[PDB]
């Protein structure tokens, strides 16, 4: 009710505060790391209270305060769409961002702009969350473009590096090609539906959104790595480990499929775009996974694991399961970020290196990261009772059950096999047992804050897989019986 | 600044209207021009003869 | 020699001869004064009280007025069921049909 | 400061013209050759072979290390084409 | 404080304000030459109250 | 080779600016290069007299 | 619009019947500009003789602004005079020739059949 | 650079708090307006037809 | 500083007729 | 409207007689104050245009441009501080006189109530701009720059002169309000399309469209730093006002006649964007991006749609702000390096931390990203063009595909990377510059927060 | 209240009256009353201050009232006075139409979330009142270029009347 109206937006306000505190310039640049880490932590806590309020009363909401224009038939207001989708997605989002902020504090400890880096993740996640709850397509595109451009800057964080800025250009190029489809979609809506509010368009029940669905599919293929518009993520993890593990793992590369989830009521009306999304989500799980089969870099393999799994929720929205894909992104933020956390940990410990060659038999000297990496690998390969069980496991039995494209069906089990393959590739390369590294042994996770952040995401990757799967209201297709094979 | 000049101002004084130059210059000076003009007028007349009797729908498109 | 010219002078920077300068002029005191005037109305009341002026301007196209005066019309016409809009704005009856 | 020999000018048609343009671009006459005479304002500008800057030696002490260029050397009409950031002519495996 | 010298070197900042008010007065002048429909407005025929005598100046 | 140089720095500048300037070129030196002989000037008056008189027939 | 007007005395600046017209006000905006037009002549004069432009011989400026404003005033009466005459025999010709100016009938927009053009 | 940012803020807030406290004060001294029907006899001045007090004052002086 | 016409820039007119 | 014009005219003797070094101060202060008086004109009564007298009137279409010009005059005024500190006092006052006369003629054009007066002051802008470009230029080609600019603008304008006197003879008046109210359908007669061409081509000339866009690239490059922003900022938009007002009589003939130029803009805004990936000069880069934006605003005009009109009205202001914004940066880097080569100095963020920040939001505004008024102005045009002819989004998507590829390319090849080792005279950024881009960018978002004012007169 | 159900409709409220099946204390009610005690009450008393100081000095405003004027149908051609007056009246009626369709926009938009997954069946009447406000709008104001005038609007109305009369007479042959 009223508290659900207030705190759901105070969650955003509390994170707006540190940013203008930064614009005050009175803040001490060394205290600002802990400042914004603490602020994202509280914002996560204050984001749970709307979550259990909704869980209590199963109610959605949209807030439309003071408007911006009133042009003829268009009243562009600050329309935040914090429904079950948004209020259930955000707490995991701020939890992941807080854990990775502690991780970045530990990792980025030798950079003059550490506070600048952290506030950069802060602004990125602000536009992310406003995109999450954005009823009007104008705020939807505000979040879209904001997360895209701030991704671009975060990849270009190492502006001295030629490859960094080049990859930022590639990422903005592909994201912007997707933004072309976004522009086509919003143009169609403002011509036909002459309004921006998502609820308004679903209300109109335009059962023939051919051009809208095409535009949203293209935008998703842009911001969610899919064939043709996939390689910008292979360019994107060139940035720092914190951004590679937060943005380029489970926060803004999921933005496209997330947008399709927000536009599901229009999506389910047409079934051809469902088949095309099946094809795209299969073909990305092909290309990225087979390229990761033999990749000599730990960042790359997990990045292609990301992109393939994003194509997996693309398949999920293509078999008329928006909410299954929504639970998938929800536990995706936990687990995939968790494995990228392990990757950053080994990188920092193993002489700031990422290649699967020249490992030190890490398991002997990298135990905590070893266990975290093994359970994350089992999770992305559908570990029962883990995040994987209420994830790709569910989506695989759904695609085997639902009337789906054949080649997509065989392709997604090939993708699961490859998901096992490279996940164990990092296992038998990093922690194999044959030391290969500089004579000075630096592989050691002795930093207490690193342990705290890693275990903070670790408990979610163990628990939060099922601490949300049965708690949620019954929302998906409950296919109980099915052939044993 | 040799390359700057030879990329900005040296072009015309050394430019000669060769048959190839005139050919491809006219090619993309009236090919994309008239081609976009053609496709655009094509769709515009398409809606023109789809609206005079009422085939095309204008139900919710008031905010034209 | 080909001509009797003064060579190209060096482009002096104000800070080198006069630190604490502002890239505003040579004499420091009017450097300061130009600082004050530009950081005045430029960023002062023109920029800010001007912002309130444009933000707190009187009714814009009477939109704030047109808002309030149209719910009354809506209510009047739903009282008799005739809807909030009409097919015609100008009235057919007062205008003649040609032939 | 400036003379005419290092201003790009007429298209060379005689060996003396080739030598003059070779000095004009600080690169020898024997490997000097301009682009075709097909009226693109090519003039004396040599058809520098279309290689990139990724193919050169990064370890070399380039006076322009950002793009592996050197202080006062002939550069391709499309140097910005073949920079490290943009398209590269570096070989692919097959 | 050599006020004569100050006005000798600092008196320009005074001419622009008196121009602006001049414009204002001139605008006022313009109004009085353009009062053709003095309370003849066909949505503003509001009756001239016994106290005042004009609709606007 | 298509957007720059050939189109902007070759073609459009050739068509409107340079071609018209060349027309004025070619028609300024054939208009203002008379030697100064009174004869040829006077025969210019001459044939103009008949062109005004009978050829056009201004009076008719 | 005139030199063949009947009763037009030649080489006569301001005819007697012009006085029936309102003489231009001394504060006429055109007149004061042509007074300002006097200033530009005066300011340039000091500049030509490389004299102090702002305050060289105000006596020269005085006649420059007073002569220009004077000859402006008489010109304005003649200016109004011809425009008055052009508008005078205007209506005389119209009234004396009713046939050449038929009383065009006024019809409201409800009777005309102007066709709207869909601008799409 | 830091001298800049300091003076930027110093002069922006220099007249910033004045107008800010002024608008908050009028919002907490006389606030907004309440709807009234026909003004028998009295004709409304051109700034009476508005709602916000400062919007009334701006129309009161330069309007 | 800026560029002013060189001796040649004035020379090009010269020559009685400059075109 | 005497309230704002008279202060500008009478401001001139102040600059022309004040002390040799207080002229900068006094001109700046009085410019800020007459801009203060100017923003009071943002008010617009209902749908009535704000009338002032028989000769001067304004409306919601005009007011943003008026207050724009009044806001700029200080901008090039104190941008001129660096470049004119070494020239004679009388020449300094003459330069300030040129700028003031230019601003006066702009506010005279925009408030014009009758057509031919608008035209007289429409061509009265060339004289100050021509003088500024030719006299206070830097390089050699500035003479041909002045030739191209002046001759192009005139060759456009004279047909409009003949057309306007013909309109006055035929219709009976050239006042804006009456010709809008006494408008008649411009039929498809073979004289009517030449009527339309005469009434349109003049404005199209100083709105560089594909083909007829050489004067801007060959003039803005070597125009004085103060002048260049003025050309790129306002005089491309007085033509837009010209279309805005003259299109009330050019219908319905505009329905099918606009097609040649219309497409000439869309493909045009691609070519000048396609040309925009490869420039050896940063000033030419900004000029070509500007040309792309004006092709966008041209196709905005020619559809004759209220949403197209809103997108335009926003686009003139947004583009002028961003274009002058970038031109200030180009001036600053050139003045520090005394050259205007593109890749001469990359990686300037390693030397000027706040200057490349300014570069960053300058390019971001050039990107037209939401919720900036650049995005909203573009977006209204997107919607109008879609409702016009469906596919138009493909070409315009190519334009919102090239814009950032060149804008962020300019960042990566100027501010990002590393400094070139030879240059060593790059001192710390002076407060003059960063202050001027502050006064440029902050109100760009301030009036973004209040888009009704610049949204359009059809609100 | 300031608004009303007649132009701002709102369905009657209904709550399930939670009766937990478990003995564990209900958290949401507890956090809500806590947030009431430390947040709701202080802002409430601050607004009490504000309301009393408002009532200390109250001022009024009035609906700026207009009157009907001769329209373009009754306006004489070339009669610039009634021309301008009818232009003013027609433009303000156009603004009226835009505002009322904005009210219907917000009615239908809020109804969608107000009525839930059932929105497809309770807002249908609201959707019914939208599918008719658009079309009639297109009849009264549509395609009027970008220089839309009361004259051009009358010309569009002329198109409509001639078209409907043409259909009527072609039905009657
Ligand atoms: C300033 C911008 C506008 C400039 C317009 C011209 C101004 C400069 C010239 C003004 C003085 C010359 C003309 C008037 C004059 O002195 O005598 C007019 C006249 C001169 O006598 P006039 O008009 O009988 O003889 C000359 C006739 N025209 C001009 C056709 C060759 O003085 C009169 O009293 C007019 C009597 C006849 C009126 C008809």
């Amino acid at each position: 009710m009223n508290p659900f109206a207030s705190l759901t937006l105070t969650t955003l306000i509390i994170l707006t505060i540190p940013i203008m505190m930064s614009n005050s310039n009175i803040y001490k640049t060394n205290l600002y790391p802990n400042y914004v880490k603490t602020t994202v932590s509280y914002a996560f806590t204050l984001s749970l209270v709307p979550l259990l309020m909704f869980m209590h009363t199963g109610q959605e909401m949209i807030i439309s305060n003071w408007h911006w224009m009133t042009l003829q038939t268009v009243e562009l207001s600050l329309s935040f769409k914090m429904d079950y989708f948004s209020v259930m997605f955000i707490p995991v989002a701020l939890f992941v961002t807080w854990s990775i902020m502690e991780f970045s504090m530990w990792y980025m400890h030798s950079d003059p702009f550490i506070n600048r880096f952290f506030k950069y993740l802060v602004l990125f996640l602000i536009t992310m969350m406003i995109l999450v709850t954005a009823n009007n397509l104008f705020q939807l595109f505000i979040g879209w473009e904001g997360v895209g451009i701030m991704s671009f800057l975060l990849i270009g964080w190492w502006h001295g590096r030629t490859d960094a800025n080049t990859a930022a250009l590639q990422a903005i190029l592909y994201n912007r090609i997707g933004d072309i489809g976004f522009v086509l979609s919003m143009a169609w809506f403002l011509t036909h539906s002459n309004a921006w509010d998502l609820q308004q368009i679903f209300m109109l029940n335009n059962e023939c959104p051919n051009m809208p669905l095409i535009g949203l599919l293209l935008a998703a293929a842009g911001k969610s790595a899919q064939f043709g518009l996939h390689p910008w993520l292979p360019s994107a993890m060139e940035g720092p480990t914190p951004v590679s593990a937060l943005l380029h793992s489970s926060t803004m590369v999921v933005a496209g499929v997330f947008l399709l989830i927000r536009f599901y009521p229009l999506m389910e009306t047409n079934k051809l775009v469902q088949t095309m999304t099946l094809c795209l989500g299969a073909i990305t799980t092909l290309f990225t996974a087979l390229c990761a089969i033999t990749q000599n870099d730990i960042k790359k393999i997990v990045a292609f694991s990301t992109s393939s799994q994003l194509g997996l929720m693309m398949v999920t929205i293509g078999i008329n399961q928006p909410h299954l894909a929504f639970l998938h992104i929800c536990m995706h933020a936990f687990f995939k970020a968790m494995l990228f956390m392990c990757s950053g940990s080994i990188i920092h410990s193993l002489n700031d290196e990422q290649d699967i060659r020249k490992m030190g038999g890490l398991y002997k000297a990298m135990p905590f990261t070893t266990t975290a990496l093994i359970i994350g690998s089992l999770a992305l390969t559908g570990m029962p009772y883990l995040t994987g069980f209420y994830s790709k496991d569910l989506i695989i039995e759904a695609v085997n059950m639902s009337y789906t494209n054949a080649w997509a069906l065989l392709m997604t089990l090939i993708a699961t096999s490859l998901t096992a393959a490279y996940s164990t590739r990092i296992i038998f390369f990093a922690f194999l047992g044959k030391p290969r590294f500089p004579p000075l042994v630096l592989i050691n996770e002795n930093n207490p804050l690193l342990i705290n952040s890693i275990k903070r995401l670790l408990i979610g990757s163990i628990f939060a897989g099922f601490i949300i799967s049965n708690n949620i209201p019954p929302m998906t297709v409950p296919n109980t019986t099915m052939p044993l094979y | 600044i040799r390359w700057t000049y030879a990329r900005s101002a040296n072009i015309y004084p050394n430019f000669r209207p060769t048959p190839k130059t005139s050919l491809l210059g006219a090619l993309f000076g009236i090919g994309p021009l008239f081609f976009w003009y053609y496709v655009f007028k094509t769709d515009r007349d398409k809606k023109e003869k789809l609206i005079q009797e009422g085939k095309l729908d204008q139900t919710f498109n008031i905010s034209y | 020699i080909r001509l009797q010219e003064d060579p190209d002078p060096e482009d002096e920077n104000l800070y080198e001869k006069n630190p604490d300068s502002h890239g505003y002029d040579k004499d420091p005191i009017v450097d300061l004064w130009n600082m004050r005037v530009v950081f005045f109305f430029g960023f002062s009341i023109v920029l800010v009280l001007g912002s309130t002026f444009v933000a707190y301007l009187p009714d814009y196209r009477m939109q704030e007025w047109a808002r309030r005066e149209a719910e009354r019309l809506v209510k009047y016409r739903e009282a008799n069921g005739l809807p909030l809009m009409e097919s015609n704005c100008f009235d057919p009856n007062k205008i003649q049909l040609p032939e | 400061h400036v003379t005419k020999d290092m201003f790009p000018g007429p298209y060379p048609k005689t060996p003396e013209e080739r030598a003059a343009a070779a000095k004009k671009y600080n690169m020898r006459v024997e490997d000097y050759e301009p682009y075709p005479d097909d009226g693109m304002g090519y003039g004396d500008y040599p058809k520098l072979p279309d290689r990139s800057q990724q193919e050169r030696d990064p370890w070399y002490d380039w006076d322009h290390p950002d793009l592996r260029l050197n202080w006062g050397e002939p550069i391709h009409w499309d140097l910005d084409m073949y920079i490290r950031n943009r398209v590269d002519t570096s070989p692919t495996p097959v | 404080m050599n006020v004569l010298q100050i006005v000798r070197d600092h008196w320009v900042h005074i001419l622009v304000p008196v121009g602006f008010v001049f414009g204002c007065y001139l605008d006022r002048r313009s109004d009085e030459k353009l009062t053709a429909f003095r309370n003849k407005s066909l949505l503003f025929k509001r009756e001239l109250r016994p106290n005042e005598e004009v609709t606007w100046k | 080779k298509s957007a720059s140089s050939l189109l902007d720095l070759i073609w459009l500048e050739t068509i409107l600016p340079k071609t018209t300037s060349f027309i004025q070129m070619k028609m300024s030196i054939m208009v203002s290069n008379q030697k100064g002989l009174i004869k040829l000037y006077f025969l210019s008056f001459l044939i103009t007299i008949m062109i005004s008189m009978t050829l056009f027939n201004y009076h008719e | 619009m005139m030199s063949g007007r009947p009763g037009r005395v030649p080489l006569q600046f301001l005819p007697n019947e012009a006085r029936s017209l309102p003489p231009p006000k001394l504060t006429d905006p055109r007149l004061v500009y042509m007074g300002f037009l006097g200033y530009c002549s005066g300011l340039i004069d000091n500049a030509i003789r490389r004299r102090p432009v702002v305050s060289a011989g105000l006596h020269r400026q005085l006649l420059y602004v007073t002569s220009f404003v004077f000859f402006g005033y008489y010109l304005l009466k003649r200016q109004d005079y011809m425009y008055a005459l052009r508008d005078h025999d205007m209506f005389a010709y119209v009234k004396s020739h009713p046939e050449d100016f038929p009383e065009k009938d006024k019809k409201t927009y409800g009777e005309i059949l102007e066709e709207f053009h869909p601008v799409r | 650079d830091r001298r800049f940012l300091k003076l930027m803020r110093f002069y922006i807030l220099l007249t910033g708090i004045p107008v800010a406290i002024g608008i908050t004060l009028v919002n907490v001294f006389i606030g907004e307006a309440e709807l009234a029907d026909i003004p028998e006899g009295y004709v409304p001045e051109h700034w009476e037809y508005f709602k916000h007090p400062i919007s009334r004052w701006i129309a009161r002086t330069f309007y | 500083r800026q560029w002013q016409p060189d001796v040649e820039w004035a020379e090009q007119f010269g020559g009685a007729v400059m075109y | 409207m005497l309230k704002i014009i008279i202060p500008t005219t009478m401001l001139l003797p102040m600059t022309w007689m004040s002390k040799h070094n207080m002229i900068w101060i006094n001109a700046t202060v009085h410019s800020l104050l007459i801009s203060l008086i100017s923003l009071s004109l943002l008010n617009q009564l209902g749908e009535n245009s704000l009338n002032f007298s028989l000769t001067f009137f304004s409306d919601s279409l005009s007011a943003p441009l008026l207050v724009l010009t009044t806001w700029l005059l200080p901008l090039m005024l104190m941008a001129s501080q660096s470049h004119l500190s070494k020239e004679t006092t009388t020449r300094k006052k003459l330069y300030i006189t040129m700028l003031i006369l230019l601003q006066l003629f702009l506010i005279m054009t925009f408030t014009a109530t009758e057509l031919i007066l608008f035209y007289i002051l429409f061509e009265a802008t060339l004289v100050p701009t021509l003088i500024i470009i030719t006299r206070w230029g830097n390089q050699t080609e500035r003479l041909n720059a002045g030739l191209y600019f002046l001759f192009y603008t005139l060759a456009g304008s004279l047909p409009l002169l003949v057309a306007l006197v013909y309109i006055q003879n035929t219709t009976g008046s050239l006042n804006f309000l009456i010709i809008h109210y006494w408008s008649h359908p411009l039929s498809n007669s073979w004289s009517n399309i030449f009527m339309w061409l005469a009434c349109i081509m003049a404005f199209m000339v100083k709105m560089p469209l594909y083909g007829l866009h050489l004067w801007l690239p060959k003039a803005h490059v070597e125009a004085p730093i103060a002048g260049s922003m003025v050309l790129a900022a306002v005089l491309l938009k007085l033509g837009g006002y010209g279309m805005m007002r003259i299109t009330t009589i050019l219908n319905p003939l505009t329905n099918y006649m606009a097609y040649p130029f219309l497409m000439l803009s869309m493909w045009g805004m691609i070519m000048t964007s396609s040309i925009c990936l490869r420039q050896t000069d940063l000033k030419s880069l900004i000029a070509y991006s500007s040309v792309s934006h004006m092709a966008l605003v041209i196709v905005a005009i020619m559809i004759q749609t209220p949403w197209s009109f809103m997108g335009a009205t926003a686009l003139m202001i947004a583009h002028g702000l961003t274009s002058s914004m970038l031109f200030c940066l180009a001036n600053t880097n050139y003045e520090r390096v005394h050259s205007r080569t593109m890749i001469l100095a990359r990686g300037l963020q390693t030397l000027l931390p706040l200057m490349a920040t300014w570069w960053l939001m300058a390019s971001l505004t050039n990107l037209a990203l939401p919720p900036s008024i650049n995005l909203i102005g573009e977006l209204f045009i997107i919607t109008a063009s879609f409702s016009w002819s469906n596919i138009t989004i493909i070409l315009m998507g190519m334009n919102m595909m090239i814009t950032a590829l060149y804008s962020l390319y300019m960042l990566i090849t100027t501010q990002r990377g590393k400094y070139t080792h030879h240059i060593n005279n790059i001192k710390a950024s002076f407060t003059r510059e960063n202050a001027l881009m502050a006064l440029h960018i902050l109100p760009l978002l301030l009036l973004t927060l209040n888009p009704k004012m610049i949204l359009g007169p059809l609100y | 209240d300031s608004w009303d159900k007649d132009v701002y409709p709102e369905p009657p409220r209904r709550t399930p009256a939670p009766a937990p099946q478990t003995s564990l204390p209900n958290p949401v009610t507890y956090l809500t009353k806590i947030f009431d005690l430390l947040v709701d009450r202080p802002v409430t008393l601050a607004r009490e201050f504000i309301e009393q100081q408002h009532a200390k000095n109250r001022y009024y405003y009035y609906h700026r009232e207009f009157r009907r004027v001769p329209d373009i149908t009754e306006c004489e051609e070339k009669d610039i006075l009634c021309m301008f007056e009818a232009e003013m009246q027609w433009r303000r009626d156009y603004k009226v139409d835009q505002e009322i369709v904005n009210i219907i926009q917000e009615r239908l938009k809020a109804c969608q979330q107000r009525e839930g997954e059932s929105y497809r069946q309770n807002c249908a009447k609201e959707l019914e009142q939208f599918t008719q406000v658009s079309k009639a709008f297109q009849d009264r104001y549509s395609d009027l270029g970008a220089h839309y005038s009361a004259r051009k609007c009358l010309a569009k109305q002329k198109q409509r009347m001639l078209a409907e009369r043409k259909a009527a007479k072609e039905a009657a042959a």
